[PDB]
RNA sequence: UAUCUGGUUGAUCCUGCCAGUAGUCAUAUGCUUGUCUCAAAGAUUAAGCCAUGCAUGUCUAAGUAUAAGCAAUUUAUACAGUGAAACUGCGAAUGGCUCAUUAAAUCAGUUAUCGUUUAUUUGAUAGUUCCUUUACUACAUGGUAUAACUGUGGUAAUUCUAGAGCUAAUACAUGCUUAAAAUCUCGACCCUUUGGAAGAGAUGUAUUUAUUAGAUAAAAAAUCAAUGUCUUCGGACUCUUUGAUGAUUCAUAAUAACUUUUCGAAUCGCAUGGCCUUGUGCUGGCGAUGGUUCAUUCAAAUUUCUGCCCUAUCAACUUUCGAUGGUAGGAUAGUGGCCUACCAUGGUUUCAACGGGUAACGGGGAAUAAGGGUUCGAUUCCGGAGAGGGAGCCUGAGAAACGGCUACCA
RNA sequence: GGACUUUUACUUUGAAAAAAUUAGAGUGUUCAAAGCAGGCGUAUUGCUCGAAUAUAUUAGCAUGGAAUAAUAGAAUAGGACG
RNA sequence: GCCCGUCGCUAGUACCGAUUGAAUGGCUUAGUGAGGCCUCAGGAUCUGCUUAGAGAAGGGGGCAACUCCAUCUCAGAGCGGA
């Protein structure tokens, strides 16, 4: 199959290189499993020495976390928007790591809702006393909570669904999210 | 000679690349595939036999078939296949309700019984017991030798205090 | 090459074991377990070629399977069980206890020991590390594995082992001046009582070492095995002690003792 | 090389895991991880004080210096983040017991925390495989601009 | 795939074949010690050869070198066992001195015939060839 | 073990070749061939083609025996002797054979994995597995579905196998369980104090992400938001623990989670007693096979540095359809243009690139003896490559295998 | 342990360095080519020596040298130390 | 005396040459393209989960109300698996 060797290739100084030896099993190479989105299908691959890898096609909820909350919600994954590699991986919503997509933005909101009473956008007595504890420490940012309105938030797969079968990736944040941001809105 | 093959339709022969549990074809070696010709499950005249199976009875006895009967060659021999065989429910004794086989040595007359897996024996529990006994024993064992580990590094921290106060 | 490789050719079976070079197209391949391949010695070998009381390896396969044999305690049935240094080969039968360990010649000799001295090993730690749970480990030359030792105890320091059971006793650390038992090398076999270790960053570190007869010499903390203080070892040394005689020496000592 | 933008490519450039948090009022706005590759090379001002990214930086990125450690000649910079250095050396034929001039062209990778041109006699070290022709990282660079102030003009 | 029996010849073998007068000394050697083949004289002066090699090798060396020391005085102790070399003349200038006629007169052949047991070194090899 | 000699002239001294001369682990062929030991051997040319036979199978007290098997006898009415077949397990990836391809490839000496996989062996390694959780879930142990076998059969023809009737598991598929503890959360009520509390939830290991601890460069202070422990109620806060490396985002640990849920014993043989609350209650001996993670070992894969024969009647070569690099993914067991997407224009070269040649596998080595050299190495040791050519792949720890399959060509 | 260092060729000693080969020590396979054996009494109940050393040249490592021979330095002083 | 070239005879070797000649080998366009491998679908048959009718079994323990565990069978509705 697809044979990931040097052997093949041209040297650096630019000669042909003969054929030594055949292909072997070893450093073989297989397909891009090419991830979707939507209902979980999920095929494991035999690796090397016994241990498998779950190649991953269609996949519709992930494990998202929130990097400055110290939280992680199972969201529903909403479609790709953005991805460094190929825009063919941004017009399929084909699921790869550093890819940039939409979740489901509901979990998060009911976790921070409750834990703030704050309420993103826009009685109980020891519940009062932890938000009273907390606050003086939720002004979120702009962008997240803009992002709330809408109730899909930005995130950036970290995982590899070829590989693991984990479509798990951050909301974004800072920075990175600034970047992603221009970079999105200005390629419309 | 060439067999049928349920679910190939055409009424022809195909070449098939078989593998290992499917029909007409028993590998030999492991993971060991063979590409051989089979016949489609659409009978034709090219037929020499037709597998067929009685469903349901006529109005007239057949000879070597509805009239003659044969017994199936063997009985139970896994506990709650017994039990379920005759459903005794769980408690009527399974080592009696082992159906036992006569054969004659010529002028000896001998009862042979199968072999009851999946009973529940005094030796099997007194395996089970064994491993949740060990299991245990050996749990406190390591717990014992932390906490013993625990105290060497305890007075080696006496140890350090003591020298770090000589001074 | 496909696969592990499962014979050994008999003439590149390792020298130390002393087989001759013809009558044979193989020799005993060592099983895996605690010793490297050619750093062990098979108790085929041992069971025959070094102790004679074998002839056929039929003999010697039957000898074990009779657990007339033990090595650090378990019987062990292996017939190229891949025994080597410190270890302890027991026979309950001849009562006789024997230490694997290095003449001068970087050999194999048959050493013979006390049955007390046969319950007791010295083991080079090849790593202390930290492990899952948080229980510190360290493991010895001879793949034994010993949980919970000593926050003083580091690498290349030996080791002295219960081996009825697996417990760490007293440890001998490695501090200038330290009695050092050299395994590999053509200087492995002698004893020298460490001089200076040059250091050498990620570069093999090299070991200055002086005999008990005034003789020097240099080899690598990889070859190095310590094993106590200037005439104070921990066990029984062989005849000679890591001197290496030289030739001429050798010529004179073995044609000193002449006079029928 | 590198220069200027640090973020400029399709892809944000951020180094690892080294959070820093937009709650977290911050003079320093990015939080920086940098370490020592060993063997005594002191990790350069510029790669910390740097602002670039480079993750086969030796100094400030997930590579390891590891192996042999080689110097050589500069005679090329020009493709972006890597140069071509020329290691020469004698051979010693026996037949006619004499030395004879040869060399090797080493391609290197190179930390935007050096200014390295053609000539610059540089120190570097042998790595994984980063590239096709890549395995090793400059990691000292021992001249500086061979006196090229000092051909100059008048007053 | 076994290990090799490995060998080597005993004898070397004259450049110039038609030189009439060492065809005269070897051939006054072979009436004189009763041999068979001009080859039990190539031998004889062929293990002479190395010997007187290696002798030569060492003299270069520096004396009371290792080697010299160990292997010199060991050939010493080779050549004097036989009875080929002198305890006398004992020290290795006088290997690299020597003759094939030491080497020749010390064969069964010739010892048995030294002293009596055979009046004509024919008689000699007869006798000892017949068990 | 530093040796020459014959042939140019009428005769001479030269240059210079020719011929002689000696060896060859160097083949062949010719003539003759008695004795002991040692015994290489279809490489060269045709890695051309093959009749027939044989070369990989394997069982311990210890996974499966209702053979309608043989034998008995000591019992042994569940089995227990031995044991064809068949299942299951492991092996067949070693060994042998050839030297075709192969020239910076292989190989070598020297390295690297802080760049990965590894049956096995060896030494370690598992109290949590159920769930609104008093009228409870088999654990005194849950589900079948198959061979062998019996029976009816098909074909000229193979280790071809079809329809039917049975029946095993350490095979297939399921699935209960065990002490304390404290920690992170939720919190019903009471009461405003400076604030506390019932008891409800989560906490094996593995998986994947994100975050954090992983100090240590010599020493001190003010403040903000959090917030811990003892009250000598203005407050202090002292003893406060720290692994490895030349080097890490290493070992190791914490939090928030996620998983068509990894593993955590429904396994087998010998014994068959200890103790009474006499329940067929409750414990308990030695060792076999298995079982996740770590180490270990046999390994494997890439890998640094330097080293090849002839050739210029080969001087430029590399980017077609990767050539040199950057970014990001994808793919791998994992590094990497290994592949893709974008981007840049780079990379080798008279210190001979690139190309051609080789009647070239590389090395240990071998033949020839002043020295320096020369020539040789298919071939008993190591490393590589192939099994008529090519590709493809199943199985598996490991094969791009060929006494494996699949397709194409011969 | 913090803080910095002109780069080399050359030579030295050493480490790392399969065995077979080779050079070569011991041992009378009756001799020799070989083999790594063997040699001793108490030969009716063990005693015992061995199975060496060397070469292993280029390159990598480690180290002693400081001649020979290259290299870099302060002249628009943009020098040296404090 | 020696001696050069054309020309003539026999034998051998190599060269130029219509045939745009012929043969083995390695690479390679373009077109066609088997096979297994991954993958969208497929669904002979063959079990299975959840919603329930029509007959019996086994009892959380009651004078009448009340109620738990495993198992087998078909007229009849959903959530998928090989």
């Amino acid at each position: 199959g697809i044979s990931r060797d040097s052997r093949h290739k041209r040297s650096a100084t630019g000669a042909k290189r003969a054929q030594f030896r055949k292909k072997r099993k070893f450093e073989l190479g297989r397909q891009p499993a090419n991830t979707k989105i939507g209902a979980k299908r999920i095929h494991s691959v035999r690796t090397r020495g016994g241990n498998k890898k779950y190649r991953a096609l269609r996949i519709e909820t992930g494990n998202f976390s929130w990097a400055s909350e110290g939280i992680s919600k199972k969201t529903r994954i909403a479609g790709v928007v953005y991805h460094p590699s190929n825009n063919e991986l941004v017009r399929t919503n084909t699921l790869t790591k550093a890819a940039i997509v939409q979740i489901d933005a509901t979990p998060f909101r009911q976790w921070f809702e409750a834990h703030y009473g704050q309420t993103l956008g826009k009685k109980s007595k020891n519940a009062e006393r932890k938000w009273a504890a907390r606050a003086a420490s939720a002004k979120i940012e702009s962008s997240v909570e803009s992002q709330f309105s809408a109730g899909r938030l930005y995130a950036c797969i970290s995982s590899r669904p070829g590989q693991s079968g984990r479509c798990d990736g951050y909301i974004l944040e800072g920075e990175e999210l600034a970047f992603y941001l221009r970079r999105l809105t200005a390629k419309k | 000679g060439f067999p049928m093959k349920q679910g190939v339709l055409l009424p022809t022969r195909i070449k098939l690349l078989l593998t290992k549990n499917v029909s007409c074809y028993r590998p030999r070696r492991d993971g060991e595939r063979k590409r051989k010709s089979v016949r489609g499950a659409i009978v034709g005249p090219d037929l020499a036999v037709l597998a067929l199976v009685i469903v349901k009875k006529g109005e007239q006895e057949l000879e070597g078939l509805t009239d003659t009967t044969v017994p199936k060659r063997l009985g139970p021999k896994r506990a709650n296949n017994i039990r379920k065989f005759f459903g005794l429910s769980k408690e009527d004794d399974v080592r009696d309700f082992v159906i036992r086989r006569e054969v004659t040595k010529g002028e000896k007359t001998y009862t042979k019984a199968p072999k009851i897996q999946r009973l529940v024996t005094p030796q099997r529990l007194q395996r089970k017991r064994h491993q949740r006994a060990l299991k245990v024993r050996n749990a406190q064992a390591q717990r014992e030798a932390a906490a013993e580990y625990a105290q060497l590094l305890a007075k080696r921290l006496s140890e350090r205090k003591a020298e770090k106060a000589e001074i | 090459a496909r696969g592990p490789k499962k014979h050994l050719k008999r003439l590149a079976a390792p020298h130390h074991w002393l087989l001759d070079k013809l009558s044979g197209c193989y020799a005993p391949r060592p099983s895996a377990g605690p010793h490297k391949l050619r750093e062990s010695l098979p108790l085929i070998v041992f069971l025959r070629n070094r102790l004679k009381y074998a002839l056929n390896g039929r003999e010697v396969k039957a000898i074990l399977m009779q657990r007339h044999v033990k090595v650090d305690g378990k019987v062990r049935t292996d017939t190229t069980y891949p025994a080597g240094f410190m270890d302890v080969i027991t026979l309950d039968a001849t009562n006789e206890n024997f230490r694997l360990v290095y003449d001068v010649k970087g050999r194999f000799a048959v050493h013979r020991i006390t049955d007390e001295e046969a319950s007791y090993k010295l083991g080079k730690v090849k790593k202390v590390q930290l492990g899952k749970k948080g229980v510190p480990y360290v493991v010895t030359h001879d793949g034994r594995t010993i949980r919970y030792p000593d926050p003083n105890i580091k690498v290349n320091d030996t080791v002295k082992i219960d081996l009825a059971s697996g417990k760490i006793t007293d440890f001998i650390k490695f501090d200038a001046g330290k009695l050092v038992y050299v395994t590999g090398g053509r200087n492995l076999g002698r004893i020298g009582t460490i001089v200076h270790k040059e250091r050498h960053d990620g570069g093999f570190d090299l070991v200055h070492i002086k005999d008990s007869l005034d003789n020097t010499f240099v080899t690598r903390l990889n070859n190095v095995f310590v094993i106590g203080e200037q005439g104070k070892p921990y066990i029984s040394l062989p005849k000679g002690k890591g001197i290496k005689l030289s030739i001429a020496e050798e010529r004179d000592r073995r044609r000193a003792q002449q006079g029928l | 090389s590198t220069e200027l933008t640090v973020q400029s490519e399709r892809a944000f450039q951020k180094q690892p895991h080294i959070f820093n948090n937009p709650k977290v009022k911050t003079s320093k706005r990015t939080k920086r991880w940098y370490k020592n590759a060993g063997l005594g090379f002191k990790t350069p001002k510029t790669a910390i004080e740097g602002s670039y990214i480079d993750k086969k930086c030796p100094f400030t990125g997930l590579v390891s210096i590891r192996g042999k450690i080689l110097t050589g000649t500069v005679v090329s910079t020009k493709m972006h983040r890597t140069i071509v250095i020329r290691r020469a050396y004698l051979h010693y034929i026996p037949k006619y017991n004499r030395y004879e001039k040869r060399h090797k062209n080493v391609p290197v990778h190179v930390s935007p925390a050096f200014r390295v041109q053609v000539g610059d006699i540089v120190t570097v070290g042998q790595c994984r495989p980063i590239s096709k022709t890549v395995r090793f990282n400059v990691v000292k660079v021992s001249a500086a601009x061979x006196x090229x102030x000092x051909x100059x003009x008048x007053x | 795939p076994r290990a090799p029996r490995t060998y080597s010849k005993t004898y070397s073998t004259p450049k110039r074949p038609y030189e009439s007068s060492r065809l005269d000394a070897e051939l006054k050697l072979a009436g004189e010690f009763g041999l068979k083949n001009k080859k039990e004289i190539y031998r004889i002066s062929f293990q002479l050869s190395k010997i007187r090699r290696a002798a030569r090798d060492l003299l270069t060396r520096d004396e009371k070198d290792p080697k010299r020391l160990f292997e010199g005085n060991a050939l010493i102790r080779r050549l004097v066992r036989v009875g080929v070399l002198s305890e006398d003349k004992k020290k290795l200038d006088y290997v690299l001195a020597l003759k094939v006629e030491d080497f020749l007169e010390r064969r069964l052949q010739t010892q048995v015939y030294k002293l009596g047991l055979a009046k004509s070194v024919h008689h000699a090899r007869v006798l000892i060839t017949q068990r």
